[PDB]
Order: structure tokens, then sequence, then C-alpha cells
């Protein structure tokens, strides 16, 4: 889940 | 072009996982697989139509391609919802939309403009193909979803990343080998 840490939310 | 459909794909993870969200990289990637799916059901529900001298591409056409396409019981799942939601629409007494006449987040008439673009020459479109495309791409989207938000869970995590994904489609045989050929 670091790897995940530049991945920004999807936002409606 | 290659679409965008992560509006609706948001929509069902709404239903499906009411209190779970999504990276953009997992949507993209959701994005591209709906396109792909898309592309080749489209192709050959129309090569179908060609070879056997149809003057529409229908949901007999459909259904068929869906059946030499998904992989094992994932076909039977899928034809079941694209049925469901022809027979919803159908009876449907509706002014309304065409999506929500069949039951369906994305987008029907959208759809069947896109399915429009590998119907050669004089060759029409069905709003029934339209509406059992839809329906098939729709569910398909819906299983991915539902099984990555359950390993998102299983991780104690609040929305889906790509590994989520990954774990989905490498979880499920269907899914994989359908990913796989994709």
């Amino acid at each position: 889940d670091d790897e995940d840490e530049e991945d920004d939310d999807f936002k409606e | 072009r290659k679409e965008t459909y992560s509006s609706y794909i948001y929509k069902v993870l709404k239903q499906t996982h009411p209190d779970t969200g999504i990276s953009q990289k997992s949507m993209s990637i959701l994005n591209s697989f709906v396109n792909d799916i898309f592309e080749r059901i489209a192709t050959e529900a129309s090569k179908l139509a060609a070879y056997n001298k149809k003057s529409t591409i229908s949901a007999r056409e459909i259904q068929t391609a869906v059946r030499l396409i998904l992989p094992g019981e994932l076909a039977k799942h899928a034809v079941s919802e694209g049925t469901r939601a022809v027979t919803k629409y159908s009876s449907s007494t509706q002014a309304q939309s065409s999506s929500a006449r069949a039951g369906l987040q994305f987008p029907v008439g959208r759809i069947k403009r896109y399915l429009k673009r590998h119907a050669t020459g004089r060759t029409r479109v069905g709003s029934k193909a339209a509406i059992y495309l839809t329906a098939v791409l729709e569910y398909l989207t819906a299983e991915v979803l539902e099984l990555a938000g359950n390993a998102a869970k299983d991780l104690k995590v609040k929305r889906i990343t790509p590994r989520h994904l990954q774990l989905a489609i490498r979880g499920d045989d269907e899914l994989d080998s359908l990913i796989r050929a994709t």
C-alpha cells in the first residue's frame, strides 16, 4: 500500500 | 476513440460496494477492460451479422458472441443478464431513458452509437442488441468490482487499488482466462 501512495482517489 | 466509462463504472461500484472507493489507476484499468471486451464482442457480433448476411446486428448476434468469448460459466451468467435487461426494457411503459428502462447504469444510447462503428455499410444496429451488450459490459464490470472490493475489505483498506484488481482476476479462473485472452 506504500505502492498506492501516489495513486489518488477517483472523485465522482 | 477508446471511450471513457469511468462515471458509469463508479455508479456500479456504488451499487456493489457502497462504502468502498477506487483509485485512479484502478479506474483506468477497468476502463481499458470495458473497452477491450466491447471491441471483442462487437467485432464478433458484426462478423456474425456479415457472414450470415443479416441486415441488422441484433441481440441474437450479441448473445452468440458472448457465448463464443466469455469462458466457462461466466458466459451463461452474462447471457442471463443481457436477456433480463432486454426483457425489462420491453415491458417498460416508458418515457424514460433507455438505460433506466433496462435497469442499467451503463449508457445504452452511447453504447448503441459505439456499436455502429463496427457495422459495415448498410448494416444497422438494433436497440435490443445495444441493451444486451450494455447489460453484459455492466455485469462483467460488477463482477470484477465485487471481487476486488472483497479483496480490499479482506486487506482492511477502504478503496480498490490495482493490487485488489489483480487478486480478483487472478483468483477467478474464468475472469483470469478472459483477461489473458483480452
